[PDB]
RNA sequence: GUGGGAGAGGGUGGUGGAAUUCCCGGAGUAGCGGUGAAAUGCGCAGAUACCGGGAGGAACGCCGAUGGCGAAGGCAGCCACCUGGUCCACCCGUGACGCUGAGGCGCGAAAGCGUGGGGAGCAAACCGGAUUAGAUACCCGGGUAGUCCACGCCCUAAACGAUGCGCGCUAGGUCUCUGGGUCUCCUGGGGGCCGAAGCUAACGCGUUAAGCGCGCCGCCUGGGGAGUACGGCCGCAAGGC
């Protein structure tokens, strides 16, 4: 699973500040690193498609946040696409 | 010729027969009886009286062998398996206990359509 | 009206899968795991029961059937 | 690393030897799995609910111990291979859940 | 975000006992089986019943519910691992980032198809025994595909709550699962029954709406002809849209 401490270690990672728990820029980190987690898992067993659901909502859910952070500031949007290397 | 006298009753009694073995204390049969081992053909087989003659059977063929206590064990739930039982009961062989084994599963097998729904 | 198994006993772990005493008092004459009639349990409780007694009983320290005595 | 309990029920007839050699290669695979023995009951034969392998009884060993998770399985596999082993059942440790205390 | 929780939610590996079947052995002998009654069938090459040993496959009794989980299909022995959803408390963080959703893409019971395994029990087709005026069927004895597994197709259904999704609003009572609480009880989230107002052709629905509203999607337009014909798309095919 996710352990508490890498989980902590990428919320200090993308904080907009000290604090900062639920901005676009953490909720994406988190997303992605669940992504990334749980598409490993699916490489893999190939077959548990009940979680590849979970996968596709993850991955809506994270597009919409990018969506709204470009619409919002696209200096803060291409900063957190070019770090978490997604789709660019 | 072993002359036992003492040993296992075993009443396997079904829908459809009724048949007694009697066996030693480790199993192994000695005499042995059933609706059909008497005079009895179709389903007259299974009515509790053919159980009462062949239990009885079962017995006097077993005192035969110098057979005096004996435990009940009855396996399936028939017609007369109660009668077997009281047949035994005063056969003159005493009748140390009586035991319920029949057989049921865990749920392996698919039942003939006939047992299913 | 019998009692209920709980009533007679004290504090108990029902995790505890290696106690048995306590244990086969859920059992019926047969093996069965007893109703929550009898067992007077509450829904969650009843049911960590189960698992403690099924794993008991691949443990061998309990068991799956038994005979019927008398009848 | 998680907390989990082995239970081990091998061979009751195991003369002293025997016992002490079966004991050892436990303790030796639980080394090698990377597990730490918080605590060790040791039972001893006891008078099993039903037969196993032949046998009327069991002799009892129970395990508290830490270890890596992805390599549970593989611990008791290794601990069954033994021909003197029965029973082994790994099981992630819970807290009590009571009633009437 | 932090801290907790319940769960047959999913995937992988392992493992347990009951039973069936078959094999080996012991003991035993005249029948067993089966039906309304029977017969075919099985049995002197020793069956049935009983005891011990073994192989193998499939499904998990009690717990078990009126229960739970899941978007649906669906999910049930136990163990570990991997993983999805969801509920509660705190009211800490972002600051409208929301709802719906044509097409697309994915999932999708059973049966069915392909290749390769597996095959205990069951069992379309089939072979028999009976019943009947005949019996192509209902009952009985056999039995192949199939049922099981891997991978790839198929895309249907009384796929049912025959009730699209979301949010707000409108009496209560009672039982229940699962949280938190100052724990007769209050407060969340589910599952049920009865019922206010209201609705309804009626039957019924009624804070789990079939009430009162707004948003967006799908769909209907008399019964047949017909889910047919033609065309197109998909499919190895059956056939589907
Ligand atoms: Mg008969
Ligand atoms: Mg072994
Ligand atoms: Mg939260
Ligand atoms: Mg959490
Ligand atoms: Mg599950
Ligand atoms: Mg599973
Ligand atoms: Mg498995
Ligand atoms: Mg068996
Ligand atoms: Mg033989
Ligand atoms: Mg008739
Ligand atoms: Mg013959
Ligand atoms: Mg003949
Ligand atoms: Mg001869
Ligand atoms: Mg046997
Ligand atoms: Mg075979
Ligand atoms: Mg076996
Ligand atoms: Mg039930
Ligand atoms: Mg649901
Ligand atoms: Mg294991
Ligand atoms: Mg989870
Ligand atoms: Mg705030
Ligand atoms: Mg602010
Ligand atoms: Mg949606
Ligand atoms: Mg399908
Ligand atoms: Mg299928
Ligand atoms: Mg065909
Ligand atoms: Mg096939
Ligand atoms: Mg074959
Ligand atoms: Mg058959
Ligand atoms: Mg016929
Ligand atoms: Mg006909
Ligand atoms: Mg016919
Ligand atoms: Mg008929
Ligand atoms: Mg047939
Ligand atoms: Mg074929
Ligand atoms: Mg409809
Ligand atoms: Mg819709
Ligand atoms: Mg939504
Ligand atoms: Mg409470
Ligand atoms: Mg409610
Ligand atoms: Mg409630
Ligand atoms: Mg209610
Ligand atoms: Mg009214
Ligand atoms: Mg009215
Ligand atoms: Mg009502
Ligand atoms: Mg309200
Ligand atoms: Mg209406
Ligand atoms: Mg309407
Ligand atoms: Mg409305
Ligand atoms: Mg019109
Ligand atoms: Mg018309
Ligand atoms: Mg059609
Ligand atoms: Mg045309
Ligand atoms: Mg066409
Ligand atoms: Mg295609
Ligand atoms: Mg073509
Ligand atoms: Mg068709
Ligand atoms: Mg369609
Ligand atoms: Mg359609």
């Amino acid at each position: 699973p996710i352990t508490k401490e890498e989980k902590q270690k990428v919320i200090q990672e993308f904080a907009r500040f000290p604090g900062d728990t639920g901005s676009t820029e953490v909720q994406v980190a988190l997303l992605t690193l669940r992504i990334n987690r749980l598409s490993e898992h699916l490489k893999v067993h190939k077959k548990d498609h009940h979680s590849h659901r979970g996968l596709l909502m993850m991955v809506g859910q994270r597009r919409r946040l990018l969506r709204y952070l470009q619409r919002e500031d696209p200096e803060r949007y291409r900063a957190l696409i070019e770090k978490l290397g997604i789709r660019g | 010729k072993r002359q036992v006298a003492s040993g296992r009753a075993y009443i396997h009694a079904s829908y459809n027969n009724t048949i007694v073995t009697i066996t030693d204390p480790d199993g192994n049969p000695i005499t042995w009886s059933s609706g059909g081992v008497i005079g009895y053909k179709g389903s007259r087989k299974g009515t509790p009286y053919a159980a009462q003659l062949a239990a009885l059977d079962a017995a006097k063929k077993a005192m035969a062998y110098g057979m005096q206590s004996v435990d009940v064990i009855v396996r399936g739930t028939g017609a007369g398996r109660e009668q077997a039982i009281r047949a035994l009961q005063a056969s003159g062989l005493q009748v140390k206990s009586i035991v319920d084994d029949t057989p049921v599963p865990h749920n392996g097998c698919r039942p003939k359509k006939k047992f299913r729904k | 009206r019998k009692a209920k198994v709980k009533a007679t006993l004290g504090e108990f772990d029902l995790r505890d899968y290696r106690n048995v005493e306590v244990l086969k008092r859920f059992l019926s004459e047969t093996g069965k795991i007893l109703p929550r009639r009898r067992t007077g349990l509450s829904a969650k409780e009843q049911r960590i029961l189960a698992k403690t007694i099924k794993r008991a009983r691949i443990l061998g320290l309990l068991p799956f059937t038994e005979k019927l005595v008398r009848k | 690393m998680r907390r989990y309990e082995v239970n081990i029920v091998l061979n009751p007839n195991l003369d002293q030897s025997q016992l002490a050699l079966e004991k050892e290669i436990i303790q030796r695979a639980l080394e090698n799995y990377g597990a730490r023995v918080e605590k060790v009951e040791e039972l001893g034969l006891r008078r099993l609910a039903y037969p196993i392998a032949k046998d009327p009884q069991g002799y009892f060993l129970w395990y508290q111990v830490e270890m890596p998770e992805d390599r549970v399985n593989d611990l008791a596999r290794e601990l069954r291979i033994r021909d003197n082993v029965r029973r082994v059942m790994v099981v992630k440790s819970q807290e009590p859940f009571l009633a009437n205390a």
